[PDB]
Protein backbone atom coordinates (compact mmCIF):
# COMPACT_ATOMS: atom_id res chain seq x y z
CA UNK A 1 0.00 0.00 0.00
CA UNK A 2 2.97 2.42 0.48
CA UNK A 3 4.32 1.83 -3.10
CA UNK A 4 1.72 0.11 -5.39
CA UNK A 5 2.11 -0.43 -9.17
CA UNK A 6 0.09 1.89 -11.52
CA UNK A 7 -2.36 1.18 -14.39
CA UNK A 8 -5.18 2.51 -16.61
CA UNK A 9 -7.65 0.97 -19.12
CA UNK A 10 -7.33 1.19 -22.96
CA UNK A 11 -10.93 1.19 -24.36
CA UNK A 12 -11.40 -2.37 -22.94
CA UNK A 13 -14.76 -4.14 -22.28
CA UNK A 14 -15.54 -3.24 -18.62
CA UNK A 15 -17.93 -6.09 -17.56
CA UNK A 16 -18.00 -4.57 -14.01
CA UNK A 17 -20.83 -6.90 -12.75
CA UNK A 18 -17.98 -9.42 -12.07
CA UNK A 19 -17.32 -7.55 -8.74
CA UNK A 20 -20.72 -8.89 -7.48
CA UNK A 21 -20.57 -12.21 -9.45
CA UNK A 22 -17.07 -13.47 -8.39
CA UNK A 23 -16.84 -15.23 -4.98
CA UNK A 24 -13.39 -13.81 -3.95
CA UNK A 25 -14.63 -10.31 -2.84
CA UNK A 26 -14.08 -9.35 0.86
CA UNK A 27 -14.14 -5.48 0.82
CA UNK A 28 -15.93 -2.80 -1.28
CA UNK A 29 -16.49 0.93 -1.95
CA UNK A 30 -19.13 3.05 -3.73
CA UNK A 31 -20.13 6.54 -4.93
CA UNK A 32 -23.03 5.49 -7.28
CA UNK A 33 -25.07 2.43 -8.46
CA UNK A 34 -24.06 -1.28 -7.99
CA UNK A 35 -21.35 -3.14 -10.06
CA UNK A 36 -23.87 -4.29 -12.75
CA UNK A 37 -24.73 -0.57 -13.31
CA UNK A 38 -20.93 0.05 -13.63
CA UNK A 39 -21.10 -2.55 -16.47
CA UNK A 40 -23.79 -0.19 -17.98
CA UNK A 41 -21.36 2.81 -18.11
CA UNK A 42 -18.29 4.38 -19.82
CA UNK A 43 -15.71 7.18 -19.18
CA UNK A 44 -12.99 9.08 -21.13
CA UNK A 45 -10.58 8.43 -18.19
CA UNK A 46 -10.01 4.98 -16.61
CA UNK A 47 -7.26 5.01 -13.94
CA UNK A 48 -7.20 1.37 -12.77
CA UNK A 49 -5.72 -1.15 -10.29
CA UNK B 1 -29.53 14.74 13.10
CA UNK B 2 -33.40 14.43 13.06
CA UNK B 3 -34.06 15.60 9.43
CA UNK B 4 -34.41 12.51 7.17
CA UNK B 5 -34.37 12.55 3.35
CA UNK B 6 -34.52 9.64 0.81
CA UNK B 7 -31.32 8.23 -0.75
CA UNK B 8 -32.85 5.11 -2.42
CA UNK B 9 -36.17 4.34 -4.20
CA UNK B 10 -37.36 1.66 -6.68
CA UNK B 11 -38.39 4.53 -9.07
CA UNK B 12 -38.49 8.37 -9.19
CA UNK B 13 -41.62 9.91 -7.55
CA UNK B 14 -44.07 12.16 -9.51
CA UNK B 15 -44.87 15.94 -9.20
CA UNK B 16 -46.45 16.72 -5.76
CA UNK B 17 -46.60 12.90 -5.08
CA UNK B 18 -45.57 12.60 -1.37
CA UNK B 19 -44.12 9.26 -0.12
CA UNK B 20 -43.42 8.31 3.57
CA UNK B 21 -42.45 4.63 2.76
CA UNK B 22 -39.42 2.93 4.47
CA UNK B 23 -38.97 -0.33 2.43
CA UNK B 24 -35.39 -1.73 2.11
CA UNK B 25 -34.12 -1.73 -1.53
CA UNK B 26 -31.76 -4.37 -2.99
CA UNK B 27 -29.24 -2.81 -5.46
CA UNK B 28 -26.81 -5.69 -4.62
CA UNK B 29 -27.46 -9.37 -5.52
CA UNK B 30 -28.55 -10.46 -1.97
CA UNK B 31 -32.35 -10.54 -1.19
CA UNK B 32 -31.66 -8.84 2.19
CA UNK B 33 -35.44 -8.42 2.76
CA UNK B 34 -35.80 -6.25 5.93
CA UNK B 35 -32.08 -5.72 6.91
CA UNK B 36 -29.08 -3.88 5.32
CA UNK B 37 -25.97 -5.47 3.68
CA UNK B 38 -23.93 -5.41 0.41
CA UNK B 39 -25.67 -2.68 -1.64
CA UNK B 40 -29.01 -3.16 0.21
CA UNK B 41 -30.23 -0.16 2.17
CA UNK B 42 -32.89 1.37 4.40
CA UNK B 43 -34.10 4.23 2.16
CA UNK B 44 -34.16 7.20 4.61
CA UNK B 45 -30.99 8.80 6.10
CA UNK B 46 -30.53 12.25 7.76
CA UNK B 47 -28.69 15.57 7.44
CA UNK B 48 -26.14 16.47 10.19
CA UNK B 49 -27.14 20.14 10.58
Amino acid sequence: VYAWNRKRISNCVADYSVLYNSASFSTFKCYGVSPTKLNDLCFTNVYAD
Amino acid sequence: YNYRYRLFRKSNLKPFERDISTEIYQAGSKPCNGVEGFNCYFPLQSYGF
